[PDB]
């Protein structure tokens, strides 16, 4: 499955605005 | 406040 | 949704809106995990305490979007239920124990840049993701206040909060099959979820493979954005097996 990726972010590579907010909140 | 929906949803 | 921002296009391709055909308005928020399937809280279908209870007949889904009100032509697909499916232990009348439900829709919809299933976590992806601290997303077309509406979808993130701090908020029951999210009055920042929200997924990103899973379903709260009070959200990964169950027929 392609579940979870988004054609217009992970399948760009490219981030949203605040995506990373989460990624640093995963200590 | 919604716009219209097309007939053919019903 | 209280605190938040407009969504970035295509950022939530999994958001659903539950749509009541007659008056034509906002019902709820769900989300998309097959091609067929729309997972959403019982109590947007079911409340008897409101005199809610919804056929499959009388809503559609609206795929797709992001503006609230304005058809989305080209970029929007509305669909038809075929069967909706409430948890049979779904508990209306204490606390929305179990509030969760599935519905198939007529015909499959067509993915695009727009529309995209999010995944539904694994035990491993569940015990890794669902940890006090770590932060989710939280989506939807609901109240920018307890007591406005948007012109387009919102997001919050908000980090998940200790089981203790969880039942110390409220006189309501928690139980396992839910989970509570929100900062704390000392944090500063602020959010949540609030009425027309309910339905709606709670994301979170794994580090391990880049995609995102949907660990809640925007279930419950008392007001919304108060101090001290946090959101409440159905356990997903607690419910899988019925969910499997369903979709396995
Ligand atoms: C708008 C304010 N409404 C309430 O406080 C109703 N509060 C009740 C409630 O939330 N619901 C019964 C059906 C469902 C509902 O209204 N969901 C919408 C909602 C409300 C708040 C939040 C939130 N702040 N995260 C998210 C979704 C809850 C009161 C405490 C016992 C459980 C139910
Ligand atoms: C809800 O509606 C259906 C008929 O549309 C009915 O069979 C059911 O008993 C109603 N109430 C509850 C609480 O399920
Ligand atoms: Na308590
Ligand atoms: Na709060």
């Amino acid at each position: 499955a392609d579940c979870g990726l988004r054609p217009l972010f992970e399948k760009k590579s490219l981030e949203d605005k605040t995506e990373r907010e989460l990624l640093e909140s995963y200590i | 406040d919604f716009e219209e929906i097309p007939e053919e949803y019903l | 949704i209280v605190e938040g921002s407009d969504a970035e296009i295509g950022m939530s391709p999994w958001q659903v809106m539950l749509f009541r055909k007659s008056p034509q308005e906002l019902l709820c928020g769900a989300s998309l995990i097959s091609d067929r399937w729309v997972l959403t809280a019982a109590h947007c279908l079911l409340y008897p305490p409101w005199d809610k209870n919804f056929t499959e007949n009388d809503l559609l889904v609206r795929i797709g979007k992001h503006s609230r009100t304005r058809y989305e032509r080209n970029i929007e697909k509305i669909s038809m239920l075929e069967k909706i499916y409430i948890h049979p232990r779904y508990n209306w009348r204490e606390n929305l124990d179990r509030d969760i439900a599935l519905m198939k829709l007529k015909k499959p919809v067509a993915f695009s840049d727009y529309i995209h299933p999010v995944c539904l976590p694994d035990r491993e992806t569940a015990a890794s993701l669902l940890q006090a601290g770590y932060k989710g997303r939280v989506t939807g077309w609901g109240n920018l206040k307890e007591t406005g509406q948007p012109s387009v979808l919102q997001v919050v993130n908000l980090p998940i909060v200790e089981r203790p701090v969880c039942k110390d908020s409220t006189r309501i029951r928690i139980t396992d099959n839910m989970f509570c999210a929100g900062y704390k009055p000392d944090e500063g920042k602020r959010g949540d979820a609030c009425e027309g929200d309910s339905g709606g997924p709670f994301v979170m990103k794994s580090p391990f493979n880049n995609r995102w899973y949907q660990m809640g379903i925007v279930s419950w709260g008392e007001g919304c954005d108060r101090d001290g009070k946090y959101g409440f959200y159905t356990h997903v990964f607690r419910l899988k097996k019925w969910i499997q169950k369903v979709i396995d027929q």
